[PDB]
RNA sequence: UGAUAAGAUAAUAAAUAUGUGGUGUAAACGUGAGUAAUUUUAUUAGGAAUUAAUGAACUAUAGAAUAAGCUAAAUACUUAAUAUAUAAAAAGGAUAUAUAAUAUAUUUAUCUAUAGUCAAGCCAAUAAUGGUU
RNA sequence: ACAUAUUAUUAUCUUAUUAUUUAUAUAAUAUUUUUUAAUAAAUUUAUUAAUUUAUAUUUAUUUAUAUCAGAAAU
């Protein structure tokens, strides 16, 4: 669409590379701190640049966000348990407990 | 061994009993379940031995907190960890909640300033913790006769050993003082001649909402010498001895009520044989000063 | 989407050429099962617009075959479809606006042409 | 036992019925 | 705020799902061992006992959401209060505004009742491989 | 013949667990109940630990029946 204004929070795409997170920070070279390149570059045009599904999926999506006023920051993806998922929770449990606390 | 120490451990079983679960609490205390709780073989926390059955806790005297907080060592933290420790349980807790009276406050505030050196850490911890005495059903310990006046005392005595003379932040912290009074009933009638000694020490007119004029009313103590009727009625009036001898001493305006002589003449004379409160207490202050 | 009972699409056709029925299905039973009832058919895949109708102003058209009073009736009883279907019902002119969430809601977009119903 | 003690009550009830069919026929 | 800085309070911005809680896994997926039918399959414009104070979870409407205890605390749990012979309940959170913790407003949840929707239990009739060595 | 494996059955033996049903406790908890100390507050009351009292809910043991399974026989 049309190429949204840098703020105060994302003056440049480093600073937006920063905030979404996801590791997104490895790809500053990428971009080039190029305001432009960030709003214009589709998936096509980022996979020929070498960035991996995952990644190139989420930039668009914040990139979505941003052009729409809606917040950027990091959302974190999901994480098994300390004791591990449920399906292996029982036995990890009994074996940690049995190591710990005796 | 101590008096101090007995009564820590008197204060220490006190809580640990109303802080123990109330499922458990018939097996670790009752005697007779002594086996019982063997057997269920309970872990006690910290995943240490299985919990070991207690002597049955009975109500404590309020005497022991007096007793522990003037064992406290000229320079220590153990009144002020003691107080968090305690006021840190439940509000559910009654017994814990209930069991501190105005009188100890008034004596945790003359001690921590006088003997253990650390009035400002006390009136913090008071102050700070006072929202919950609300919402724990015992505002009353938050008075005018046992926590502004000892704690305008304790100011006209700091202001002085420290000679601080802003007019500023003397009112801010008046003003903060009769904020924090949740039992509003004057008495005596020191107050007034507590905050109008102190207006003058700072040079400020003093001006607080709801300290309607009262005329001295000071207990006097008979003629008659008691034993423990007499020894437990100066330790009652000890806090008001420390607050006439203060005021006079401080500035000689107060000489002008002659009620305040009549009672540091029956207080004084009452057990003139013992030594004196007052005396003793300014003496600590200047062994504190000196470190 | 929510309930017992959903209005939502049941995959049909071969592998890279999706057909979809419009079912009205338990929750629970799986997505190909056979369902309460088929309300109609959505065919995603645009009929395509030779060069000549492109530039002549033909715009390609997306078919769906829909039982209107059927499917006005589980709305009705309180059946709950699923986003895909939402939008297709909007379209139709079944649902209104307030089906619309934050995210679709095209509260500023020009309208090139407006719902006409028609008999042929 | 409870188990002995139905089989015979039962096998008394077969060998009345077993009879009412001779008495009967 | 605390006369010296340990703490407390509020606002703001983050962190924590190795603590207590909620919802989710009766489905779907896979398989064909058992099963020859008091049980399983299929069928019928079949039936009654003439099927619960069951809603499972959405829809429509109406009303309610109280007091203690227990836990560190709670939308946890327990005991009570009041609600269709009568019986049988509940829960707050977020955000604003005004007050001196309370009240409204918005938003999202909780409970009950009535109907709908989805969905259950039971029975009959008829049919379902080989051997009477 | 028979040595094996598998399954089923029982007027038999042993039996986990569970359900149901007995008897018992100076059993535990709560409330009630009879008193009794200790402690505390106030100047009788409260709390805790005991005892008496019934009540409900549990627990231990115990009686009987049924029961996974195994044994023996067929
Ligand atoms: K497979
Ligand atoms: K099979
Ligand atoms: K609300
Ligand atoms: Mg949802
Ligand atoms: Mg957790
Ligand atoms: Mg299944
Ligand atoms: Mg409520
Ligand atoms: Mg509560
Ligand atoms: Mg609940
Ligand atoms: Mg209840
Ligand atoms: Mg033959
Ligand atoms: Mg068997």
């Amino acid at each position: 669409s049309t190429i949204p204004k840098p703020s105060d929070q994302v003056p440049d795409v480093d600073a937006f590379l920063n905030k979404i997170g996801r590791n997104c920070n490895e790809l500053k070279d990428t971009f080039e701190n190029n305001w432009n390149n960030l709003f214009q570059w589709d998936s096509k045009i980022l996979k020929e640049k070498g960035v991996n599904i995952q990644q190139r999926k989420y930039i668009l999506k914040q990139v979505h966000n941003y052009r729409n006023n809606r917040p950027i920051h990091e959302i974190k993806l999901g994480k098994k348990s300390f004791f591990g998922g449920e399906r292996k929770r029982k036995a990890f449990t009994a074996k940690w407990k049995a190591e710990n606390k005796q | 061994a101590s008096t101090g120490e007995i009564a820590k451990a008197k204060l220490d079983e006190f809580l640990i009993y109303h802080k123990t679960d109330a499922k458990l609490k018939p097996f670790i205390y009752r005697p007779k379940n002594a086996q019982i709780l063997l057997t269920k073989d309970i872990r006690d926390p910290k995943t240490r031995e299985p919990l070991q059955p207690r002597p049955p806790v009975k109500p404590l005297s309020k005497q022991t907190l007096n007793d522990f907080i003037y064992s406290v060592e000229p320079n220590s933290t153990e009144l002020l960890d003691w107080f968090k420790e305690w006021t840190g349980t439940s509000i559910r807790k009654r017994a814990i909640w209930t069991y501190i009276s105005p009188i100890h406050v008034q004596k945790m505030l003359t001690a921590s300033f006088f003997k253990i050196g650390k009035y400002a850490h006390m009136v913090g911890l008071l102050y700070g913790i006072e929202h919950k005495f609300l919402k724990a059903q015992n505002p009353s310990v938050f008075d005018i006769e046992h926590f502004f006046n000892t704690n305008i005392m304790c100011a006209l005595h700091r202001n002085r050993l420290k000679d601080y003379k802003d007019a500023e932040i003397a009112q801010r912290k008046l003003q903060v003082a009769w904020k924090k009074v949740l039992n509003r009933k004057n008495n005596t009638g020191l107050a007034n001649i507590l905050v109008a000694t102190l207006g003058r020490q700072i040079g400020f007119t003093p001006e607080l909402t709801g300290l309607q004029p009262v005329d001295i009313s000071l207990p006097d103590i008979p003629n008659s010498s008691s034993g423990a009727e007499l020894k437990d009625l100066l330790s009652k009036y000890e806090g008001i001895y420390l607050i006439a001898r203060t005021l006079l001493d401080i500035d000689q305006h107060n000489a002008q009520y002659l009620e305040l002589q009549e009672f540091i003449r029956q207080y004084q004379n009452a057990l003139s044989e013992s030594s004196d409160p007052y005396d003793t207490h300014l003496k600590a202050l200047g062994l504190l000063e000196t470190p | 989407t929510c309930g017992l009972v959903r209005i939502r699409l049941a995959r049909f056709g071969r592998k890279n050429s999706p057909v979809y029925n419009i079912v009205v299905a338990n929750s629970r039973k799986a997505r190909d099962a056979k369902p309460i009832e088929v309300l109609g058919t959505y065919v995603p895949v645009p009929s395509p617009v030779t060069k000549r109708e492109l530039k002549r102003g033909v715009v390609p058209i997306k078919d769906v075959k829909l039982d209107f009073d059927r499917t006005k009736y589980w709305i009705g009883v309180g059946a709950q479809p699923s986003e895909t279907v939402t939008k297709l019902l909007r379209k139709a002119g079944i649902l209104n606006d307030a089906w619309a969430t934050s995210k679709n809601s095209n509260v500023n977009r020009k309208v090139v042409f407006e719902r006409m119903e028609t008999l042929e | 036992s409870a188990k002995a003690v139905k089989f015979l009550k039962a096998q008394r009830r077969k060998q009345k019925n077993e009879a009412k069919q001779a008495t009967l026929k």
